[PDB]
């Protein structure tokens, strides 16, 4: 159950950037499956991206 | 949503995430009147009609 309440709560500080979707009111949209991808980049460079 | 033949003029700040703003934009708040990119280079469907 993809619960993005949580996530405006626990890391909300630097971007919240959503493309392509809307970057709200997804959590009531039902869908295949979810991908995660993690990494650390620098701060200027998170737009080149 | 708009309702079938209503013109709307007053374009507010739009607040799109948990974060208040009231005039502060930025993350999760984007204004939605937005400008078009008119490149003469931007071909069919993306010139004037």
């Amino acid at each position: 159950v993809a619960d993005y309440s949580v996530l405006y709560n626990f890391a909300p500080f630097f971007a919240f950037k959503c493309y392509g979707v809307s970057p709200t009111k997804l959590n009531d949209l039902c869908f295949t499956n979810v991908y995660a991808d993690s990494f650390v980049i620098r701060g200027n460079e998170v737009s080149q991206i | 949503n708009l309702k079938p033949f209503e013109r709307d003029i007053s374009t507010e700040i739009y607040q799109a995430g948990n974060k208040p703003c009231n005039g502060v934009a930025g993350v999760n708040c984007y204004f939605p009147l937005q400008s078009y990119g008119f490149r003469p280079t931007y071909g069919v469907g993306h010139q004037p009609y």
